[PDB]
């Protein structure tokens, strides 16, 4: 998933662009997957109740 | 001369009291255990900043001198105690060859039976000096521990990659480590743990206590890193004619740009953006730096002369005369846009005709451009050349100027497969890619295997061997020994037991079944 | 950069002279190769270009069914034949990199011939 | 019927079922048929 | 297209050198050349008054009058100056000699 | 092919079927 | 070359708005019993706080 | 909520914003709805348990 990012892949991110844009970039990644463990997260501890 | 710094070194980070707590920090403190240099007036590399100490008899040791050339060049910072009195400066020195003592400037300030210890640092222009003098009885530094505390704090502003000791005493180098910092109930350090020194004092820093219960606990992810580096692009000879779109004599008007296609070369992209021939360089999908490291699929040079108010539309996302009636844009648009003032090239003018993306309608409605060579700068000609690039899908064509390497198999690499970067091994695959399939994708999105550029050979690439790593303690009320165990790799990438669970380091086998204390996980404890 | 071309020859009428020209210190597939000639006492003459890339040829009317340009790209080489020679072509015949006119759209350019080789004279 | 499909792109894919958007013939479509006589 | 050019002068003085086209040129197709005795020409002048790498020398014009100056004259300036048209085709003129 | 062309209509050049793509899901 | 950051005179045992050299917050202000270290101007409690 | 949008209604938005501009309000109010969501449902997984 892209989450709002040019790209899905983290190090096209780094291939393409300095760090004053690809941090945006990156961020962007880095808050849809932190979302995604901790909904993953959410539902084992559930399940595992 | 090399002697063992063992658990000096440390000092109080900042000016803040903590008692009873222990504290996890990172800072510049010299490693525990560290190899530092002794001396009985060498120049000394200061890098990150310098553990300093010194054994004393007589006062041998007078001072300290910090900068770069230290030779009249430039400021350098002298720190000497002559008798009685400190004096600390920082002008533009002229030192002797050999320095010692006997028996422009920025700021000014003036004030074995004995160890001095001192750290230097030099942090956003301030130096930090921090020490602790006590007695001692003793060839080496004594064993023992303390923090030594700030003293000094010079805002100075000079930059220190060298370093002199003016006249035994010993030198080690700082690095940014994590410590556990035991502080007591008065506010001193009385105790601390040098986090990357060993397993158990990973241990120790992971639970943040001194003292460690029996068990086994994870600390960290094992990885196994890259031995070498792998440029691989399609070994193309030809030079790529940017100097043909920007250097032409002749250029369309924007109702009817001239759109060139460019492959089959090698893409220096340094004289386009170094140039300062440039008005404007502006770059959308990419930045204008990193063209060098990619190669495109296909490069297209859309050329025209536009007039220089409607510049700014030349750009994804854009309304008006051009934007909508002549030369068009996506807004997802990848690529770069340059262009350059041409008053005294077209100016003279009235044969610039104006009015989806890269739509080009040439039905004849049109009106000329009034460029003459005494207008205003928004009413003068510019030359625009877009630069639009189709980024690795299929196998690329148009490459930047790298230098291309040998390929390694069977090991850890840091690779660039036209663009396509990351670190694995490469293996000879069993797959069958299409005519116009360079690449192959994973269900997470990744990369499966790739096309060799210069070769038409594929091959597989496989994530780097890791795991989680823990650590086996008997606890540290019995034993300060540990077995480490390193989860679902080899003992090859990794007293030595390899079983389902990971590969443990450390622990003897025994064939003898006991009932289970610490799990290791698949029957084994 | 540097071109070179071959040394001098004599030739009777109605014979053929191939002059070659060598260069070096730059991609050979980015330039042009242009030949001019100079007769004893004057100026300088355009013959044709020739695409190292792709092997299209411009030529001046003077010189059009009499000289034939080629390229070899794997020497960094190019060749000027001059067939059925006169007495009026005695002159200098100069070898120059070209950058008027591109090598791979075959386009007019803002630039000249920069660098130049010795000249090769044939009688 | 069940013609129309082609590869969405250019990127090699295996053993793996994959969904798409794009300007395809959808399946059992009305075609007009031009005959040659 | 026909180009017509058209000087003694001591070292230390200034030189103008020119040519006349039959026709217009699109002007940043103009160049200039520089042929000493014994030698090759070489580029000096490009795009009508761009200065050529390596190379006092500064080119100017419009429509079919351009000229060529040197500031200053040197010893090495003695040479056979040239004027190139290469908008339409190729075309040179005689050649300036300068003393 | 880089084109920059509108086209609305065709014609076919000498049996043959035509019919028409549209932007929809696929599971392949 | 810094300008004179002017002071207010200190009032305890009051809900105060208080400015320590680069340390601000709201709290009360009261005699401690910690014996701060001759280069310790700042405390701190077990989770990072003044 | 606005979640920091212009305005909470999402027709709003679109009637007054290009899509250049209007991303990123629709975005803002995405990630608002979209976290509601995944609160509600947590929510209602306990609660089921
Ligand atoms: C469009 O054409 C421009 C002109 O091209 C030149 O002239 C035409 C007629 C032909 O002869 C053509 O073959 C010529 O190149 C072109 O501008 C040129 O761009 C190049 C870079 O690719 C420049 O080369 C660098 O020059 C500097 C020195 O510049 C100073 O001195 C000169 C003296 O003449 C002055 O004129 C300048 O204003 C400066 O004061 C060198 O230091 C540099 O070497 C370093 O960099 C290279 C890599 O580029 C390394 O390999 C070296 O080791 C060094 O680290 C280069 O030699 C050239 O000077 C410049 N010429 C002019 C007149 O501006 C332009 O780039 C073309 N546009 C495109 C898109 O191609
Ligand atoms: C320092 O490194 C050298 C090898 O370069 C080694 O011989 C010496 O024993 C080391 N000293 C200490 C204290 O580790
Ligand atoms: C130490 O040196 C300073 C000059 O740097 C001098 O002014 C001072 O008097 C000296 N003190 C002693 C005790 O020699
Ligand atoms: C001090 O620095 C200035 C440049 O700012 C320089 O001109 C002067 O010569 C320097 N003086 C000495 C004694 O080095
Ligand atoms: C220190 O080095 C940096 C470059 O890394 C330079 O920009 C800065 O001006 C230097 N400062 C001094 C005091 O020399
Ligand atoms: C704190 O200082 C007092 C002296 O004022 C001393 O008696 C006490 O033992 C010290 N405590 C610690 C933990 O160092
Ligand atoms: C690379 O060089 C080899 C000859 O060594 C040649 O056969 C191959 O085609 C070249 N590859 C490219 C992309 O030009
Ligand atoms: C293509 O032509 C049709 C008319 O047949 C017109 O309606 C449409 O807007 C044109 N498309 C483009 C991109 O110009
Ligand atoms: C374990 O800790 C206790 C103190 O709680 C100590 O008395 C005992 O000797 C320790 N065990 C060993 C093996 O030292
Ligand atoms: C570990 O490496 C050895 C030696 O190559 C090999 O025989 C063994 O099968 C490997 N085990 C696993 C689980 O990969
Ligand atoms: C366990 O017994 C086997 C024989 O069955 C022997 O080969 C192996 O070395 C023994 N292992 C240990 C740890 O004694």
């Amino acid at each position: 998933s892209n989450f709002g990012a040019i790209s899905s892949v983290l190090n096209d991110i780094l291939s393409r662009l300095d760090p004053p844009e690809a941090e945006v970039q990156i961020d962007r990644l880095i808050t849809g997957r932190l979302q995604s463990l901790q909904t993953y997260v959410t539902q084992q501890l559930i399940r595992a109740a | 001369a090399y002697t063992n710094s063992f658990t000096r070194g440390v000092y109080y980070p900042d000016k803040v009291f903590r008692s009873s707590v222990l504290h996890s920090t990172q800072d510049l403190f010299l490693p525990f255990f560290s190899n530092v240099t002794w001396f009985h007036n060498p120049v000394l590399p200061f890098n990150d900043g310098v553990y300093f100490a010194s054994t004393e008899k007589s006062n041998i040791i007078r001072g300290w001198i910090f900068g770069t050339t230290l030779d009249s060049k430039t400021q350098s910072l002298l720190i000497v105690n002559n008798a009685t009195n400190v004096v600390i400066k920082v002008c533009e020195f002229q030192f002797c060859n050999d320095p010692f003592l006997g028996v422009n400037c920025t700021f000014e300030y003036v004030s074995f039976k004995n160890l001095r210890e001192f750290v230097f640092k030099n942090i956003d222009g301030y130096f930090k000096i921090y020490s602790k003098h006590t007695p001692i009885n003793l060839r080496d530094l004594p064993q023992g521990f303390s923090a030594l505390e700030p003293l000094v704090d010079l805002p100075i502003g000079i930059n220190i990659t060298r370093f002199q000791t003016l006249l035994a005493y010993y030198v080690g180098y700082l690095q940014p480590r994590t410590f556990l910092l035991k502080y007591n109930e008065n506010g001193t350090i009385t105790d601390a743990v040098d986090c990357a020194l060993d397993p158990l004092s990973e241990t120790k820093c992971t639970l943040k206590s001194f003292t460690v219960e029996k068990g086994i606990y994870q600390t960290s992810n094992f990885r196994v890193q890259p031995t070498e580096s792998i440029v691989r692009f399609p070994n193309i000879t030809n030079l790529c004619p940017f100097g043909e779109v920007f250097n032409a004599t002749r250029f369309a008007s924007v109702y009817a740009w001239n759109r060139k296609r460019i492959s089959n070369c090698v893409a220096d992209y340094s004289v386009l953006y170094n140039s300062a021939s440039f008005s404007t360089f502006k770059c959308y999908g990419v930045s204008p730096t990193k063209l060098n490291d990619l190669c495109f699929t296909n490069v297209y040079a859309d050329s025209f002369v536009i007039r220089g108010d409607e510049v700014r539309q030349i750009a994804p996302g854009q309304t008006g005369k051009i934007a909508d009636y002549n030369y068009k844009l996506p807004d997802d648009f990848t690529g770069c846009v340059i262009a350059w003032n041409s008053n005294n090239l077209d100016s003279k003018n009235y044969n610039y005709l104006y009015r989806k993306p890269f739509e080009r309608d040439i039905s004849t409605p049109l009106q000329s451009y009034g460029f003459q060579p005494t207008n205003g700068v928004g009413y003068q000609p510019y030359r625009v050349v877009v630069l639009s690039f189709e980024l690795l899908h299929a196998p690329a064509t148009v490459c930047g100027p790298k230098k291309s390497t040998n390929l390694v198999k069977n090991k850890c690499v840091n690779f660039n497969f036209n663009g396509l970067t990351g670190t694995g091994v490469l293996t000879e695959s069993n797959k069958k890619f299409l005519p116009f399939q360079q690449f192959g994708r994973d269900i997470a999105d990744t990369t499966d295997a790739v096309r060799d550029p210069q070769t038409l050979e594929i091959l597989d690439i496989t994530p780097c061997s890791f795991g989680g790593v823990s650590v086996i303690t008997p606890g540290t009320n019995t034993s300060n020994q540990v077995a480490v165990l390193y989860q679902d790799v080899n003992c090859t990438e990794v007293n030595v037991f390899q079983t389902r669970a990971g590969c443990l380091i450390g622990a003897e086998h025994v064939n003898n079944s006991y009932e289970c204390d610490i799990p290791i996980g698949a029957g084994i404890c | 950069v540097q071109l070179v071309q071959s040394g001098a020859e004599v030739k009777k009428p109605g014979a053929s002279v191939k002059v070659s020209c060598k260069a070096s210190g730059y991609p050979f597939t980015s330039y042009g190769i242009s030949w001019v000639r100079q007769a004893p006492g004057q100026g300088l003459e355009w013959m044709g270009w020739i695409s190292t890339y792709n092997g299209n040829t411009n030529y001046a009317q003077k010189f059009q069914g009499r000289v034939t340009m080629t390229t070899d790209t794997s020497t960094t080489t190019g060749y000027m034949e001059l067939r059925r020679l006169r007495s009026d072509d005695t002159a200098v015949y100069y070898c120059a990199r070209d950058y008027t006119r591109g090598a791979w759209f075959g386009e007019s350019l803002i630039g000249g011939f920069d660098n130049w080789g010795q000249g090769t004279l044939v009688t | 019927f069940t013609r129309g499909v082609y590869y969405p792109d250019k990127v090699f894919r295996s053993s793996v079922l994959h969904s798409t958007q794009d300007l395809f013939l959808p399946f059992f479509s009305n075609v007009t048929w031009f005959h040659a006589i | 297209i026909v180009l017509t050019q058209s000087l003694s002068l001591s070292p230390g003085e200034r030189a103008t050198l020119s040519c006349r086209a039959s026709q217009t040129v699109s002007s940043t197709s103009l160049a200039w050349y520089q042929q000493k005795p014994g030698q090759a020409p070489r580029l000096l002048i490009y795009g009508a008054s761009s200065r050529a790498t390596g190379i006092r020398f500064s080119g100017s014009g419009s429509g079919t009058d351009f000229t060529l100056t040197i500031s200053r004259l040197e010893p090495e300036d003695f040479a056979v100056y040239y004027c190139q048209q290469h908008d339409t085709s190729l075309t040179f003129g005689g050649g300036t000699k300068v003393e």
